[PDB]
RNA sequence: AAAUAAGGCCUACUUCACAAAGCGCCUUCCCCCGUAAAUGAUAUCAUCUCAACUUAGAUACCCACACCCAAGAACAGGGUU
RNA sequence: UAGGGUUUACGACCUCGAUGUUGGAUCAGGACAUCCCGAUGGUGCAGCCGCUAUUAAAGGUUCGUUUGUUCAACGAUUAAAG
């Protein structure tokens, strides 16, 4: 449930960590636009 | 400039930052004291 | 991503406009960060020979508000060329004379000095009144958050708060007040 | 709170109770900020704790009824001054400007006409210098002099 | 007068801080209106 | 500025307001205003004992009261009272 | 109100019932007819013409915006900040019955240009004598201003262009005015030289 | 959302040593991987407050903890 | 009513003439911070405010070839019915 | 105890392969430790004539006899000849 910054733009946001604790992983998936978040073109 | 002179002569740059570093630094009361907790006689016998 | 050469040079490349509002805040940190969004010090790709920049638009800046007692001692003087013309001007008069003046002072001398100046000035645009053309309405994009955080009096608190909030001390009854 | 009735018949009324809370949370103590534990941890925003020792009329009250201490009397003075010079209490009147953590009167300071150089500039005063025990929450201090 | 060290030889004198300095004003004697 | 009726006696809540108001002003200093004056009191069972009753030469019945006034305004209202 | 533009003739006397000379101006209003009219700058605004110049040395856009209205094309157009008030329609004409006796009114208008003079007849200056012992001072200006500034105090004295400029002239009381010939009579002397245009 | 100074505190408090050019690099053509890092450096900064504040006892910061070498 | 400094003029007066100049004539308008006063507390007296609030407390000129000129060294400007 | 470099010096730090030396003429720029026009407090202020302390420099600051001398004496002015 803990989030270190907002996951609301770019990317979401998920710091993991490797067994030996040598190495850091992430993942950070694209963020897609919603529909309602938009405007029609105007004409 | 001579040694004693009427008015203050400037110190040295060292000087006065080792007259700054070496001021006194008085306690710091953590909670300060300031928020703590004959003829009488005489006229009770009269 | 993808993007061709010259639509990506052309959006990375491009120019925003943005908005901010004084009522209730100081005029430093205002022109402090109008400055930082013109010099385009705020994105990654910031320099001088780049000429990258955004239009600042500012609001309300007739409820600026000063800290300490600068409305009697911020003296903006200004010499003229004709001799004895050493006007010494306080900042209440020329605020009350020209209320768009101090935030515009205060923008120019945090630009660094150099011919750019005037240029990132005059990207930048001021309005004293809630009333903006409907161009820069349509131009404005997105809102920054405002400096300060205003005192806020006694009639917002609601009576919840205030209710939740105890007493300290107990006077007299018979107290004449 | 009481008052003083009159009409000539002057007479007089009781009301407005104290009652404060049951609980206090540090008992035995001497001024009420001290049994609040609120030494260091207030300011000018918070006109609640501010509202409660200030005249219906903006004045303000003795400290031999109120019982702070004569440093936290005066912190609260000058907070009390502060926040009647910001706005902040339009409900507490005699009967163009915007100011906030000021130290003087509007009708009194001159205008700086000449200010000194960087070893000798008139610095402008701002906020006060009886709130630098005051909790930093930060490393660097209160700047009351710009 | 600018006097610095504002005396009060008469019993009526009285401190009074205004006009971003103090003063020394008496009814039965106006002749210490000091300024600093 | 004529006579008063000021009043007390241990009957209800002992108040030294109206004691303090009749051991002041009312002395002997101040009492060379108005030679024909002769302040009086009394210490009558009743209740709400300060009953200062200040009768005016010109017909104002001035009174003041009293379980819950102290001295000082009580002087204060008078005195500004007298001045008109 | 509105004002007028009329010439400056010449000058005559005039006594008074009290036995006093007082020097008078001259002004023929001539035709003086309004252009147009612009409501909110500050205030609303009025134009007005004067004497009848021909319409054959002029720009095409003025002859455009004279052939727009009646008239022919005038001379000067000097604009009146007027109030929202009065507001007389464009083609009126405005003779000297406008003005009355017992009144002060303003008149603005070039000066008799003596191009770029010297010092003394531009500033008054007394110059250096003759003798005692000048040589090729006599007309010159000494001194500029102090020494150690290397400088030169902007609109110091110095020789120029003297005159040809508008002036205003405040407080002319008005004695006499024609009808027929639509003259006006201003107390006191009127900037402009002769046959000239005033505002 | 962040600082330099306390942005390179928390980088440097987690042995990933990178210098200030490929920062630049990749904030420029790589916003997901700054955005990373700023998370990584808040969580490092999270982490060492909440040590400072509790003395840890027993956590010593699941991304703290440096590799020992030898 | 007179002068001071500034803005204009030759119709009366002069140097003088197809002009210009003064000795000759017309005009010149806005408060300035230094004080004295209601109402009350820290300091329930009293008290002008480096506490809250009230008293003596911009108007003006402007922004459509070629001949003569009161416009001008040229340039430029005004008129050429 | 604080401010002055305007008088007399004191030191010779670039300026003796050059900075032309005082008054007096036109022109004056600035500072107030302000002579006068504006406003106050006191006074050995019954009023003018006076004295003192604060602000205000937007303006004014004469005509002449002598000695080469700014300075130096004298006659008459205006509110003032700083
Ligand atoms: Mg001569
Ligand atoms: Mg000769
Ligand atoms: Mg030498
Ligand atoms: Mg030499
Ligand atoms: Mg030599
Ligand atoms: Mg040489
Ligand atoms: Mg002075
Ligand atoms: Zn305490
Ligand atoms: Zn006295």
């Amino acid at each position: 449930t803990y989030s270190p910054l907002p996951d609301d733009y770019n990317c979401n946001v998920e710091l993991a960590l490797t067994s030996d604790g040598r190495t850091i992983v992430c993942y950070h998936p694209s963020v897609d636009i919603p529909y309602e978040h938009t405007k029609p073109i105007p004409r | 400039s001579k040694a004693v002179t009427r008015h203050r002569r400037v110190m040295h740059f060292q000087r006065q930052k080792l007259m700054a570093v070496t001021e006194y630094i008085p306690p710091k009361p953590a909670i300060h004291p300031s928020c703590l907790p004959g003829l009488i006689r005489l006229l009770r016998r009269e | 991503s993808s993007f061709s050469r010259a639509p990506q040079q052309w959006a990375t490349f491009a120019r925003i406009w943005y908005l901010l509002d004084g009522k209730m805040q100081p005029p430093g940190k205002l022109a402090a960060m109008a400055s930082i969004r013109l010099q385009g010090l705020h994105k990654p790709v910031y320099h001088a020979l780049s000429d990258c920049g955004d239009h600042v638009v500012i609001m309300n800046t007739r409820h600026i508000a000063f800290s300490g007692n600068k409305w009697e001692q911020k003296v903006y003087s200004s010499h003229t060329g004709y001799p004895g013309g050493f006007r010494q001007v306080t900042a209440a008069q020329l605020h009350l004379r020209d209320p768009v003046a101090i935030v515009k002072l205060a923008i120019y001398g945090m630009l660094p000095k150099n011919l750019h100046r005037r240029t990132m000035m005059e990207r930048l645009h001021l309005f004293p009144d809630e009333y903006i053309p409907e161009d820069i309405l349509k131009n404005l994009v997105e809102e920054l958050p405002q400096p300060r955080k205003i005192p806020k009096r006694l009639d917002e608190y609601t009576q919840e708060e205030i209710d939740a909030f105890p007493r300290l001390w107990t006077p007299p009854e018979d107290y004449r007040l | 709170f009481r008052e003083v009735v009159e009409t000539t018949i002057i007479e007089g009324r009781i009301t407005a109770t104290p009652k404060e809370s049951p609980n206090p949370p540090n008992p035995s103590g001497q001024c009420p900020i001290c049994r609040w534990n609120l030494k260091h941890k207030y300011n000018y925003d918070d006109v609640l704790l501010l509202s409660q020792f200030i005249r219906p009329h903006g004045g303000m009250l003795p400290r031999k009824i109120t019982g702070l201490c004569q440093e936290e009397h005066r912190k609260i003075e000058e907070c009390v001054k502060m926040a009647h010079r910001a706005g902040l209490l339009p409900n507490h009147r005699p009967r163009q400007l915007n100011r906030y953590l000021t130290r003087w009167a509007p009708g009194s300071v001159k205008p700086i006409y000449k200010k000194g150089p960087r070893w000798n500039r008139v610095r402008m005063p701002v906020g006060s210098p009886l709130l630098r025990d005051n909790v930093c929450y930060s490393r660097t201090p209160w700047k009351l002099y710009h | 007068k600018n006097k610095t060290v504002l005396k009060k030889r008469c019993k009526d004198c009285y401190l009074v801080k205004r006009r971003g300095r103090w003063y020394v004003y008496c009814k039965t004697h106006p002749r210490h209106k000091q300024r600093q | 500025v004529k006579q008063v009726r000021v009043q007390f006696c241990p009957f209800e809540k002992n108040v030294e307001s109206t004691r303090t108001f009749l051991q002041t002003v009312s002395s002997e200093k101040v009492r060379s205003t108005n030679l024909n004056c002769s302040v009086i009191a009394d210490v009558r069972h009743d209740g709400s004992e300060p009953c200062v009753d200040v009768l005016f030469g010109d017909g104002h019945r001035l009174i003041m009261r009293g379980a819950h006034l102290t001295a000082l305004e009580m002087l204060t209202a008078f005195a500004s009272h007298i001045r008109a | 109100r509105v004002g007028l533009i009329a010439l400056k003739l010449g000058m005559m006397p005039l006594w008074t019932k009290d036995g006093q000379k007082h020097v008078v101006t001259l002004l023929q209003v001539q035709d003086c007819h309004v252009l147009k009219y612009t409501s909110k700058g500050k205030m609303a605004t009025l134009s007005v013409g004067g004497k009848t110049v021909s319409r054959f040395r002029k720009a095409t856009s003025i002859l455009e915006f004279y052939r727009e209205l009646g008239l022919p094309p005038k001379q000067t157009v000097k604009i009146f900040n007027i109030t929202d008030n009065a507001a007389i329609k464009p083609g009126t004409p405005l003779y000297a019955a406008h003005f009355r006796p017992g009144q002060y009114v303003d008149v603005t208008a070039k000066t008799i240009g003596k191009g770029f003079q010297g010092v003394m007849k531009r500033w008054g200056f007394k110059g250096q004598p003759a003798t005692h012992g000048q040589t090729k001072t006599h007309r010159r200006p000494g001194a500029v201003a102090t020494g150690d500034i290397g400088r030169v105090w902007p609109g110091t004295k110095m020789p120029g262009k003297m005159g040809n400029i508008y002036r205003t002239e405040y407080g002319l009381k008005v004695w006499r005015i024609n009808t027929k010939h639509n003259i006006i009579y201003v107390n006191g002397s009127v900037p402009g030289h002769k046959n000239c245009l005033v505002k | 959302g962040l600082k330099y100074p306390a942005l390179i505190g928390n980088l440097v408090k987690c042995q990933v040593e990178l210098n200030r050019k490929v920062l630049a690099d990749l904030a420029i053509y790589e916003p997901k991987t700054f955005k990373s890092l700023a998370a990584l450096a808040s969580r490092r900064r999270h982490e060492g407050f909440a040590a400072a504040l509790g003395d840890g006892k027993e956590p010593e910061g699941i991304f703290s903890r440096v590799v020992q070498y030898h």
